[PDB]
């Protein structure tokens, strides 16, 4: 039976330099007997391929800065971005790779809020 | 160092067939699998399946069983995705990835159009 991945919201608001959290839930625990938790976070900006931010639930991919972090247990996962910059705008997706078929969450658009002059 | 390069955009009429390539470079092709990902308008990212580039064995998500075929030309370090009998709902950008290594192609945008398929 497919593991369904769900993100709590389709977009979340933030202002420059402030922090934000994006959530993801699985229907089954992603912790394997080997001790790894088979959860990825990706970002996809428009016009680009997706790029991995986090692997094994909490490990930063190379080149990813220290302001990103991940936490969770079992079936509840949170990605945090601590000091948001323009370049962070995009859609964030969780994905499980514990069992076939691999499944993505629906994505959460990070929306940087600005006043209308 | 490492580059996955996909074939260019496709614009198609319903019922046609398309075949997209993904050529891998800068690592040993058969050491790592290739995954196919479908990026919609209004349906985020979908994992289509993956193919073992050493054995040739494919694993498909249930939703992609029927009209979709994964194949290889391993001597060319190339993986292919063929989509038969195109539907409007196949409109998307298709990515190849070596997901464990986080290598990504640039994407191939496929547009299935009843009345604009002739613009290229
Ligand atoms: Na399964």
């Amino acid at each position: 039976m497919d593991i369904v991945m769900t993100q709590a919201a389709p977009s979340v608001p933030v202002t420059p330099g402030e922090s934000v959290s994006i959530s993801c839930r699985s229907t089954k625990s992603l912790l394997h007997s080997n001790g790894n938790t088979y959860l990825y976070w990706f970002l996809q900006r428009p016009g680009q391929s997706p790029q991995r931010l986090i692997y094994y639930m909490s490990n930063l991919a190379s080149g990813v800065p220290d302001r990103f972090s991940g936490r969770g247990s079992g079936t509840d996962f949170t990605l945090r971005i601590s000091r948001v910059e323009a370049e962070d705008a995009g859609v964030y997706y969780c994905m499980q790779s514990l069992e076939y078929p691999y499944t993505f969450g629906g994505g959460t658009k990070l929306e940087i809020k600005r006043l209308v002059p | 160092q490492i580059q996955l390069v996909q074939s260019g955009p496709e614009l198609k009429k319903p019922g046609e067939t398309v075949k997209i390539s993904c050529k891998a470079s800068g690592y040993t092709f058969t050491n790592y699998g290739m995954t196919w990902v479908k990026q919609a308008p209004r349906k985020g990212l979908k994992w289509m399946g993956w193919i073992n580039t050493y054995t040739g064995r494919p694993t498909y998500a249930d939703d992609f069983k029927g009209r979709f075929a994964f194949s290889l030309e391993t001597s060319a370090s190339t993986a292919y995705l063929q989509i038969n009998n195109l539907k409007h709902e196949d409109t998307a950008t298709y990515f190849c990835a070596s997901l464990g290594e986080d290598f990504w192609g640039q994407g191939t945008t496929l547009t299935v159009s009843s009345h604009h398929h002739h613009h290229h």
